[PDB]
């Protein structure tokens, strides 16, 4: 269980490229499931439990969606 | 008026000891009291010692010409847009930080794998090649 | 201006100066009478430093309602800062899944 | 209700006890912080005399609940604001008449 990189510098970047990720390749092809990597982001997640409320959802929307007598006086005096 | 968490005006700031900014009495009390920690820097903290002050803590910059429209318009949609772009970018940041955690997690299993079988055949030759003498 | 209870109502806006507030002549006067202290702060005052209107004139002179414009910054502030804290320790998270 | 130095809503009304009005946090934190004064009575103060007051205010739309529209209040407290000012500037113009 003890490899170091340095051990064998004969082969260490081309060393392991194509046949490891074959063999990873064969038993990924036979079986992928997902246990500690999912289970492990899905606690914490992204934004998923809280997902605070009103301008949080309609920011939401927002990020999916990129798109007279006294009026003269009022707009005026306030100019 | 200028803190970390909060960036208005707080009714009863709280402040953490790691980190010290203006906190509201939800988020540093709820926050803290179901996790221990620093709600701004992430750092372990206690409720008990969060700090006391009354309307104190630094300020920050903002350039001339203050109105109105700038204001409520520009500082609107460009906190709720950066907002918005900071809660979409962690949400696909974590998601493909655990795809991509999936396939390592993948490729350090099968890569253990033929790992062991490979370092089991390779102990294997080297003692059928030091029986293999007499 | 317009809320529940608090001692928040457009009648006779008494504010003692020890801890300024906008209260009622009948709030203020009973909760005060029985016992000298304020509905939150608790802070020390006395009947007699009730005065009605602001400066002048009957009635009252009514503020604007509460549109809580503060109140949604620090809802928000709360919330989007909370979100940003807890997708910081997701963050780091990933940051470690990625070591 | 209406503040003399202030006349929005305020968040936590503040007065030193010198005179009986109705003063704010900000109005006596930047003014005072200029140079320490009273706003209403021109009273020489401390900055122990702008306080906290006690429940501040119960504002329900707190939680905006989808509206999501700070241009409301942020537009609204501006225009009243700026009517002050107009108002304010028609005082003045009816004292100069009237003097």
């Amino acid at each position: 269980v003890d490899a170091l990189p340095y051990f064998d510098q004969g082969y260490e970047a081309p060393g392991v490229r194509e046949a490891a990720a074959a063999l990873v390749e064969e038993e990924t092809r036979r079986y992928r499931p997902t246990k500690n990597y999912l289970s492990y982001l899905t606690a914490p997640d992204y934004s998923a439990f809280e997902t605070d409320i009103m301008r949080n959802e309609f920011e939401r929307l927002a990020a999916r969606q990129p798109i007279a007598w006294q009026e003269c006086v009022n707009n005026s005096m306030a100019q | 008026l200028i803190c970390s968490i909060s960036n208005e005006v707080p009714e009863h700031p709280c402040v953490s000891p790691v980190s010290n900014h203006v906190y509201e009495r939800r988020l540093i009390e709820k926050y803290i009291a179901e996790n221990g920690t620093d709600p701004i820097n992430n750092q372990p903290l206690s409720e008990e010692q969060l700090i006391d002050i009354k309307v104190a803590h630094p300020i920050r910059p903002k350039p001339p010409s203050a109105t109105s429209i700038p204001a409520i318009l520009k500082a609107l949609q460009d906190e709720w847009d950066a907002v918005m772009l900071h809660s979409f970018t962690l949400r696909q940041q974590l998601q493909t930080t655990r795809q991509e955690l999936s396939h390592a997690l993948y490729q350090h299993d099968a890569a253990c794998r033929v790992i062991a079988r490979l370092t089991k055949e390779v102990t294997a030759a080297r003692e059928a090649l030091a029986t293999l003498k007499p």
